[PDB]
Protein backbone atom coordinates (compact mmCIF):
# COMPACT_ATOMS: atom_id res chain seq x y z
CA UNK A 1 0.00 0.00 0.00
CA UNK A 2 3.01 2.37 -0.39
CA UNK A 3 2.32 3.65 -3.31
CA UNK A 4 3.38 7.50 -4.53
CA UNK A 5 -0.02 9.27 -4.40
CA UNK A 6 -1.13 7.64 -0.32
CA UNK A 7 2.18 8.59 1.30
CA UNK A 8 2.01 11.74 3.47
CA UNK A 9 0.24 14.73 4.04
CA UNK A 10 2.30 18.10 2.57
CA UNK A 11 1.11 22.15 2.04
CA UNK A 12 2.78 25.45 0.94
CA UNK A 13 5.49 23.96 -0.44
CA UNK A 14 7.00 24.70 -3.96
CA UNK A 15 9.60 23.58 -6.57
CA UNK A 16 11.34 24.50 -9.57
CA UNK A 17 13.15 22.39 -11.95
CA UNK A 18 14.92 22.26 -15.30
CA UNK A 19 15.00 20.37 -17.74
CA UNK A 20 18.04 18.26 -18.76
CA UNK A 21 19.44 19.23 -22.08
CA UNK A 22 18.95 22.65 -21.08
CA UNK A 23 21.48 22.45 -18.71
CA UNK A 24 25.50 21.43 -18.73
CA UNK A 25 25.92 17.84 -17.22
CA UNK A 26 29.09 19.18 -15.79
CA UNK A 27 29.21 22.44 -13.79
CA UNK A 28 31.41 23.87 -11.87
CA UNK A 29 33.99 20.39 -10.89
CA UNK A 30 37.27 22.07 -9.48
CA UNK A 31 36.37 25.32 -8.52
CA UNK A 32 33.20 24.00 -6.22
CA UNK A 33 33.88 20.39 -5.83
CA UNK A 34 37.62 20.36 -4.20
CA UNK A 35 37.07 22.65 -1.88
CA UNK A 36 33.71 21.30 -0.94
CA UNK A 37 35.44 17.00 -0.42
CA UNK A 38 38.44 19.32 1.86
CA UNK A 39 35.86 20.22 4.67
CA UNK A 40 34.42 16.66 4.53
CA UNK A 41 37.36 15.17 4.86
CA UNK A 42 38.14 17.68 7.98
CA UNK A 43 34.63 17.07 9.27
CA UNK A 44 35.23 13.20 10.14
CA UNK A 45 39.42 12.85 10.29
CA UNK A 46 39.29 13.05 14.10
CA UNK A 47 36.53 10.24 14.19
CA UNK A 48 37.97 7.50 11.71
CA UNK A 49 42.13 8.19 11.90
CA UNK A 50 42.91 7.47 15.63
CA UNK A 51 41.54 3.84 15.92
CA UNK A 52 43.97 2.99 12.75
CA UNK A 53 47.08 4.53 14.52
CA UNK A 54 46.79 2.95 17.38
CA UNK A 55 46.13 -0.49 15.12
CA UNK A 56 49.58 0.74 13.27
CA UNK A 57 51.78 0.99 16.60
CA UNK A 58 50.71 -2.40 17.63
CA UNK A 59 51.48 -4.05 14.32
CA UNK A 60 54.95 -2.10 14.65
CA UNK A 61 55.86 -3.89 18.58
CA UNK A 62 54.61 -6.85 17.51
CA UNK A 63 56.52 -7.89 14.57
CA UNK A 64 59.07 -6.27 16.19
CA UNK A 65 59.22 -8.45 19.23
CA UNK A 66 58.88 -11.62 17.95
CA UNK A 67 62.24 -12.09 16.33
CA UNK A 68 64.24 -10.70 19.22
CA UNK A 69 62.67 -13.60 21.17
CA UNK A 70 63.71 -15.90 18.65
CA UNK A 71 66.95 -16.41 17.04
CA UNK A 72 68.79 -12.80 17.87
CA UNK A 73 70.81 -13.58 20.42
CA UNK A 74 74.01 -10.78 21.20
CA UNK A 75 74.52 -11.08 24.55
CA UNK A 76 72.35 -13.31 26.75
CA UNK A 77 74.15 -16.31 24.85
CA UNK A 78 76.71 -17.56 27.60
CA UNK A 79 77.16 -20.29 30.07
CA UNK B 1 -5.93 27.15 -46.33
CA UNK B 2 -8.40 23.89 -44.27
CA UNK B 3 -9.04 22.53 -47.72
CA UNK B 4 -5.21 21.54 -48.46
CA UNK B 5 -4.94 20.46 -45.02
CA UNK B 6 -4.68 15.88 -45.55
CA UNK B 7 -3.27 13.20 -43.07
CA UNK B 8 0.18 13.46 -44.03
CA UNK B 9 0.06 17.40 -43.73
CA UNK B 10 -0.50 16.70 -40.03
CA UNK B 11 2.14 13.73 -39.46
CA UNK B 12 4.48 16.40 -40.69
CA UNK B 13 3.47 19.43 -38.34
CA UNK B 14 3.15 17.35 -35.28
CA UNK B 15 6.27 15.85 -35.89
CA UNK B 16 7.90 19.23 -36.15
CA UNK B 17 5.94 20.25 -32.77
CA UNK B 18 5.69 17.47 -30.47
CA UNK B 19 8.46 14.74 -30.62
CA UNK B 20 11.46 15.12 -29.33
CA UNK B 21 10.76 18.05 -27.62
CA UNK B 22 11.24 19.58 -24.03
CA UNK B 23 7.64 20.51 -22.50
CA UNK B 24 6.72 23.43 -19.82
CA UNK B 25 4.90 21.71 -16.58
CA UNK B 26 2.55 23.32 -14.08
CA UNK B 27 0.65 21.79 -11.23
CA UNK B 28 -1.40 22.84 -8.12
CA UNK B 29 -1.94 19.90 -5.47
CA UNK B 30 -2.68 17.53 -4.63
CA UNK B 31 0.11 16.51 -6.79
CA UNK B 32 2.39 13.75 -5.37
CA UNK B 33 1.55 11.20 -8.22
CA UNK B 34 2.45 14.03 -10.96
CA UNK B 35 5.16 11.77 -12.63
CA UNK B 36 8.92 12.77 -12.48
CA UNK B 37 10.00 15.62 -14.96
CA UNK B 38 12.26 12.88 -16.82
CA UNK B 39 9.27 10.02 -17.09
CA UNK B 40 7.69 12.89 -18.43
CA UNK B 41 10.26 13.38 -20.83
CA UNK B 42 10.97 9.90 -21.86
CA UNK B 43 7.14 10.03 -22.94
CA UNK B 44 7.47 12.37 -25.57
CA UNK B 45 9.79 9.82 -28.08
CA UNK B 46 8.09 6.70 -28.64
CA UNK B 47 9.72 2.88 -28.16
CA UNK B 48 8.51 1.14 -31.10
CA UNK B 49 8.48 3.36 -34.10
Amino acid sequence: GREFGHLTRMRHVITYSLSPFEQRAFPHYFTKGIPNVLRRTRACILRVAPPFVVFYLVYTWGTQEFEKSKRKNPAAYEN
Amino acid sequence: RIAEVDASVVREVCSKYFYDQCPAVAGLGPIEQLPDYNRIRSGMFWLRF
